[PDB]
RNA sequence: CCAUCGACCGAUCCUGAUGUGUUCGGAUGGAUUUGAGUAAGAGCAUAGCUGUUGGGACCCGAAAGAUGGUGAACUAUGCCUG
RNA sequence: GGCGAAAGACUAAUCGAACCAUCUAGUAGCUGGUUCCUGCCGAAGUUUCCCUCAGGAUAGCAGAAGCUCGUAUCAGUUUUAUGAGGUAAAGCGAAUGAUUAGAAGUCUUGGGCUUAACUUAUUCUCAAACUUUAAAUAUGUAAGAAGUCCUUGUUGCUUAAUUGAACGUGGACAAUUGAAUGAAGAGCUUUUAGUGGGCCAUUUUUGGUAAGCAGAACUGGCGAUGCGGGAUGA
RNA sequence: UGAUGGUCAGAAAGUGAUGUUGACACAAUGUGAUUUCUGCCCAGUGCUCUGAAUGUCAAAGUGAAGAAAUUCAACCAAGCGCGGGUAAACGGCGGGAGUAACUAUGACUCUCUUAAGGUAGCCAAAUGCCUCGUCAUCUAAUUAGUGACGCGCAUGAAUGGAU
RNA sequence: AAGACCCUGUUGAGCUUGACUCUAGUUUGACAUUGUGAAAAGAC
RNA sequence: CCUAAGGGGGACUCAUGGAGAACAGAAAUCUCCAGUAGAACAAAAGGGUAAAAGUCCCCUUGAUUUUGAUUUUCAGUGUGAAUACAAACCAUGAAAGUGUGGCCUAUCGAUCCUUUAGUCCCUCGGAAUUUGAGGCUAGAGGUGCCAGAAAAGUUACCACAGGGAUAACUGGCUUGUGGCAGUCAAGCGUUCAUAGCGACAUUGCUUUUUGAUUCUUCGAUGUCGGCUCUUCCUAUCAUACCGAAGCAGAAUUCGGUAAGCGUUGGAUUGUUCACCCACUAAUAGGGAACGUGAGCUGGGUUUAGACCGUCGUGAGACAGGUUAGUUU
RNA sequence: GGUUGCGGCCAUAUCUAGCAGAAAGCACCGUUCCCCGUUCGAUCAACCGUAGUUAAGCUGCUAAGAGCAAUACCGAGUAGUGUAGUGGGAGACCAUACGCGAAACUAUUGUGCUGCAAUCU
RNA sequence: GCGGGGUGGAGCAGCCUGGUAGCUCGUCGGGCUCAUAACCCGAAGGUCGUCGGUUCAAAUCCGGCCCCCGCAACCA
RNA sequence: UACAACAUGUU
RNA sequence: GCGGGGUGGAGCAGCCUGGUAGCUCGUCGGGCUCAUAACCCGAAGGUCGUCGGUUCAAAUCCGGCCCCCGCAACCA
């Protein structure tokens, strides 16, 4: 009959990378966690306590609780027609911060000593990003650079 | 007691191979993928003809045995055995299954019909793409003729439809005739029986120098 | 399965509330009352006329019982039980096992 | 003679769409469930120690 | 009205003062526990649509089961008389 | 119950249990029917459990009633930034497994100049339950006022600590409040109908020689829909 | 079954049928004139008989404990179990190897095993699948008929055999 | 002629038995109907 | 399944191969070297693990107590399993630590009833004592159809509600199987592949076989064969005309246009089929709701009577045999 | 710059075969009364720094080295893939439009970087 | 769709529950007889059908294959 | 108690 | 529609899994006998039913042409 056990269909996702088994590098365990930072999950198949399950392996949460060796993070599941609230607890073995808020945050600080900066300066910064804009206008020279003509090729065989 | 060919002709399965997951799997009926002068040298047959696939479908080891058979029959007869190397360059790995239904009166009394289908292997065919190489024969220059109408019977063999296509390359080597001839007079190449070893510039230099004494270094 | 006749464990007496030695028996149900008033109960359905009057099990399916531990402290005799899982042979107090030994049939 | 379709979810996204997919609401102060207990007991007396010493200060 | 941290009442676990029918009493202070509770009442009554359950229960429909009676002018078998 | 030279025969055109009245409008997850108009909204054949499989309950989908507010923060979409994946392809002189052919060594390893094993460098061909590599589509998260910064309050938690943690007082930053596009507005609650046989098309895909066959995935449809076209046709 | 009875009826009864009866009778079954015959099996399922001999065994009764409800014990009817009979009761009635001076066959031998291993007869029969069996006869020609044969799917002895 | 074959229904009925649950009858024991004596084995 | 195969600590390194050492050899024990795991880790498979999760040694019982939070299945109910903490009490280690059973993914069970553990706490309602009984919290005894009735058959005497949600005809889709036709050419044919044939392969066609399916029909489309009668197809048996030959003649064989015209009489069988006899120019194959039952017939099939054999304790069963059975 | 102790990333760091290494450090090295552990002071434990040595460890250098890593008018805009048509083809399949886009192969280059503390011809 | 078997030359146990392959007949040696048979005293003979796995250990437990024997295959 | 048999044909 | 089977003059091995044709019954020579029968020892004896193919090599693998034993063989 069917299975659908816990890890089923686990087979490749909790496998190790390629020549990347054993030991835990230390930098793992020093890494500090707070309640509201934003974290990935990534099951590691080496340690078999506090995993996620395989729904929330590459999903990414809120940390809301942390405990002596373990955070708790908040994850979203559509269950029909809306969202779910989950709470997993993660050793931090699986867990690790995500890039993409700290290079938010890069942007905060920035954008504070720009308008600091234009402040104390007398004038007025726009600060919104934008999208790429089509390009203006520009003059090609041929100095070195006569157009060169080409031709489509006929039809050859290679056996 | 086997099922006309366009049963099993277009490649409508995975791959299900003989394995540790179906082993009551029968032998293929082609035994011999290597013909005529086997042990010949490179140098003595620099033409290479092949007999190329123009179908995506599946190849019978049966159909496969018959080609074989009437290729080296015919270029054998004509020309002797030791004027070509004929290589069938396909191996039937795909196993083909059965269902098995009763072909008598009153079988709907016994047999389960379309419950629990599943096939018991029934024969081995080789699954081949378009544009890929069924058979190779390589040959001297004076036995083009010969070798293409011994590819042209053994055509008739298969299904769909195949090319006879006359190659740029010295024998099975992946260079061209003009490349060998010039890796060759740079002293480049040694015989490996029936195939060549070619020099590297990579590695142990002295070695490369003992393997090779003819090299011209420029 | 083989488990030692002493182990010591958590006695919620108040007067330990701490580990100590216990030992251990096996449980035996006690037998069935006649005075129980489920039984009582049952005995009055049952007289007359109408004939079996409640379900009698039939379908028996498991081979195994749950073995339950009897732990008596020996400080306060308070008794605790403990279930394991399922076994078909169980035993108290057997041999220990000895590897490294050239068996000796 | 009763062999019917065993399983699909074929329309259920679409059932789905017509009131959904909601995203849960969120709050200013998350519900302390959950949290570790020694973390939630000690953090009864803080704020209550800040609710009295802002009063006092208000006061004076 | 909403989110959140507390406080009060009952259940559960712990602590255990002054005192005593010396085995009762239960001050006091604690516990990731628990309740259909408190924290300036909102209910009762009548009526209406819709929904629910029991009823013949939207209408008509079994094959059956039971209680009490009527038939041997047909027919089966015995008997009596032709 | 009778009666039977036995056919389950006969017992008033009634017999594998007569006729009559009553219980009795017996029960039916089953078949049939179910009576005026217009207006607005408008489905489901799916989840879980059930002696459940022609039936229910449960969630979903639908209607009604509203209530609290009035542009708050929302989206079957993009952009920027940042994750996860092992399918397509590919590979096998890379691991595992399969597989064609010679060549050179070792005879130390077995039959008789060498058939065979073994080793070394090569050579042809493969994998749903192989793999170093590895897309496209699909997919998680973020893009601030519940934010950032300065100073210093609470605590029974934490630190060797005046270290922290969480929540704060006071002060600074105001419309470019920190991407786009849109937004008959957002949020909240009660209650109840029908439904719980589906089917089709492109693509992916399993069993099968195949099927207007059987079974899955995403989407769009038919069912519930007329209209122009395909003569005719869900 | 010898009447204080057998078989059967009735809700009961000072109630009935056989019965105006008595084993050359009544009651209950099976087979189915005559002729010639009815083989082996009592392990199973029944039916029946013995109990001086006895494990289990109800209520009542007996003993002991207890304040008592009650508990426990011993004893203990028929039945069951144990043992004998019974097939014109229901029914049943075998395999595997070798072996004769052409070959073939197997009178003969060994072994396994049963309660007993299908006897006398009969047969492609209204009972034989294979099967339109094989041979003969009948016809120009016969899946029909008849006579033979018989390792007979799966014939057979009052579940009566052969006439 | 609301298929008599087939299937479904938590619809029946006739029949059978080592099905489940009972039952008339029958048999066995105790107590009551039930009194009056004798002999011999037993127990207080 | 396991008192360790659970928990902690320590030390060590596995499969395999090479070279050596009396008996001793391919396999006994010792030594060194290589060795990314090719070993081991109870049990399927996958994942994981090397100063370890493996092996050996030492100490233990955390496989403990109290109830909450969370994950999977999910209705975000139950059950099973699992995760991270809080408050205790312990084990181990120098210590940091680790430990709430088994390295992870399976290894399991409600109400009612009984039984046990715990406070020995609550109740027996006129008041008490002591037995007895009943409660509160936590386990066990079990439902494998595993969200959990207590359950043997037969109907060929049969009934009812339904079903074309579903079988037994035709028809439709398909064409494995059946039937028919091509391509190639190894061989046969005195030599000669192709007069006539044709292996190994391979492409099709047909719906005259049988399957597969279950779309139509279960408020009924009369369900075998024969007889009778008409017509159609051509893949042509005969008859007309012709091309080919391993065509001397005769006979025969291969092929073309051709369905205009014919294609029989009998023995056995219910038979379609089969098989003989005989005639004939020839005794071709098929379709038309497997043409044709308000056209017949009724031998068969397929109600109820009856017999036999095998099977069943029995009622009865049998694409086993047999005999009799209303055709509007 | 060398070296050591503790590390981070975890082969550009690994592996094979040669060579060289001043000072300091590290190391090999001597010994067994004591704590301690072994069949064995080999490992482990302690003691001496005294008697010896850069032989080995370690470090660096070399090799048309193996492996690893990186780059590219390398292959290749190829394989594959999202969207579209009453496109082509009997069909298997193929082209085009708007997009994304590999791996093998080929060539070239490189062979640890680094934090804290101490120390040195 | 199945259920039972394969063991010295022959027919049969041991399998259930892993540690030594047992019984009758048969074969071989010697004796007894003029010789045979009977009888008497001694001895050999199956790695358990094969290919594997599990186990400390397999005839024994499990899987695949080969040979043998039979059961069942119904409603139209 | 137990005791079966002795190939063909002559001189 | 066909499993399968064709080996000395005969009954059987040898195939599976290509390299090599054995035994029994019988035939002919001898031993033995007075001569036989029996018994014992020797020896001849199958190009694998026929043809074609695959292969370095065919009793063996594949397919044709002969012979044989057996089985599948409308329906309602
Ligand atoms: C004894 N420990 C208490 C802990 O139990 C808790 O107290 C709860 C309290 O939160 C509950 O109260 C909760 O539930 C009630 C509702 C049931 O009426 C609500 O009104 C209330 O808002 C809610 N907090 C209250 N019902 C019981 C206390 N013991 O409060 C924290 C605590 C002090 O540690
Ligand atoms: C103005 N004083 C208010 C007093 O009126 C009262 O307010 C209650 C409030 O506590 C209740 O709310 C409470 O209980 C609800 C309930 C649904 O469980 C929960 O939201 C939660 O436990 C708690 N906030 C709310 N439902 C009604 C107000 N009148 O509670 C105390 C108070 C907040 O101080
Ligand atoms: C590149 N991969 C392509 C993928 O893009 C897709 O191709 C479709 C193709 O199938 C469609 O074509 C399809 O549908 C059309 C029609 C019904 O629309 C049919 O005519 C056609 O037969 C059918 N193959 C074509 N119209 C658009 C392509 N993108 O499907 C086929 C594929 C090979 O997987
Ligand atoms: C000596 N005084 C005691 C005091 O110590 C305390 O005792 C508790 C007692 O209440 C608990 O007792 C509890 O027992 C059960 C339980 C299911 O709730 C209930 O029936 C009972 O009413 C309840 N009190 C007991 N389990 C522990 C004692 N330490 O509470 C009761 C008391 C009488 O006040
Ligand atoms: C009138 N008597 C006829 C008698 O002549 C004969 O008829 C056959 C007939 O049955 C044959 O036909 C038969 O056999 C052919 C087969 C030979 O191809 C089959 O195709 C056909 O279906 C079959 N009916 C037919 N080919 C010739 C007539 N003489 O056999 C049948 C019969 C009834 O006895
Ligand atoms: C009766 N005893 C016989 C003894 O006579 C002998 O028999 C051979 C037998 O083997 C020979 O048999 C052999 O003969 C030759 C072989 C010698 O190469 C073969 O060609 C032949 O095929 C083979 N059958 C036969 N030709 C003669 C007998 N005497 O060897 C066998 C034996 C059983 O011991
Ligand atoms: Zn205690």
């Amino acid at each position: 009959g069917k299975s659908r056990g816990y890890r089923s269909g686990t087979r490749y996702a909790f496998q190790r990378d390629f020549k990347k088994h054993g030991a835990i590098p230390l930098s793992t365990y020093l890494k500090v966690y707070k309640v509201g930072d934003i974290v990935d999950i990534k099951a590691n198949g080496s340690i078999q306590k506090g995993m996620p399950h395989k729904y929330y392996h590459g999903k990414t949460g809120i940390v809301y609780n942390v405990t002596k060796s373990s955070v708790g993070v908040i994850i979203n599941k559509v269950v029909g027609n809306r969202y779910i609230e989950k709470r997993v607890n993660l050793r931090v073995e699986h867990v690790k911060h995500s890039a993409c808020r700290q290079e938010f945050l890069n942007r905060v600080k920035s954008n504070a000593a720009k308008k600091r900066e234009a402040k104390a300066n007398g004038e007025t910064v726009y600060l919104k990003r934008q999208a790429a804009k089509p390009r203006g206008s520009r003059i090609i020279s041929t100095e070195g650079n006569i157009p060169q003509t080409l031709a489509p090729v006929a039809y050859e065989t290679f056996i | 007691a086997r099922r006309p060919a366009r049963c099993y002709r277009y490649c409508k399965n995975k791959p299900y191979p003989k394995s540790r997951y179906n082993r009551a799997v029968p032998d293929a009926k082609i035994r011999i993928y290597d013909l005529g002068r086997k042990k010949a040298t490179v140098d003595e047959f620099p033409l290479c003809i092949h007999l190329v696939s123009n179908e995506l479908e599946q190849l019978s080891s049966e159909a496969l045995e018959a080609a074989r058979i009437c290729a080296n029959k015919y270029i054998t007869k004509v020309s002797g055995r030791d004027s070509f190397h004929l290589r069938v360059r396909v191996h039937p790995f795909h196993v083909l299954r059965i269902n098995k239904m009763l072909s008598c009166a009153g079988a709907d009394r016994l047999q389960q019909g379309m419950r629990g289908a599943w096939g018991k292997p029934h024969g081995l065919a080789a699954r081949v793409s378009i544009g890929q190489i069924i058979m190779s024969a390589r040959t001297k220059d004076s036995n083009k003729d010969v070798v293409i109408e011994g590819l042209r019977r053994a055509r008739y063999k298969f299904p769909g439809q195949q090319k006879i296509i006359i190659s740029k390359k010295w024998g099975f080597t992946p260079l061209n005739r003009d490349e060998y001839i010039a890796k060759k007079t740079n002293g480049e190449v040694i015989d490996d029986g029936a195939y060549v070893k070619f020099l590297s510039r990579k590695g142990n230099l002295e070695a490369n120098l003992q393997q090779f004494p003819n090299y011209q270094y420029s | 399965v083989n488990v030692p006749k002493t182990r010591k464990t958590y006695c919620k007496g108040k007067e330990c509330r701490k580990h100590t030695q216990h030992k251990v028996t096996q449980y035996k149900a006690g037998k069935a009352s006649l005075f129980a008033q489920g039984k009582r109960r049952y005995d009055r359905k049952q007289s007359g006329y109408g004939g079996q009057t409640k379900q009698i099990f039939h379908k028996k399916a498991k081979t195994t019982k749950k073995v339950v531990l009897r732990l008596e402290c020996v400080v306060c005799k308070t008794k605790a039980q403990l279930p394991l899982k399922r076994c078909k042979h169980f035993e108290l107090g057997g041999d220990k096992k000895q590897k490294g030994q050239a068996l000796q049939f | 003679m009763a062999k019917s379709k065993n399983h699909t979810a074929h329309n259920q996204t679409r059932k789905a769409h017509r009131n959904g997919i909601k995203k849960p609401k969120t709050y200013k102060y998350p519900s302390l469930k959950g949290v570790d207990a020694k973390f939630k007991r000690n953090h009864r007396y803080a704020l209550h120690g800040t609710a009295k010493a802002l009063a006092k200060a208000r006061a004076e």
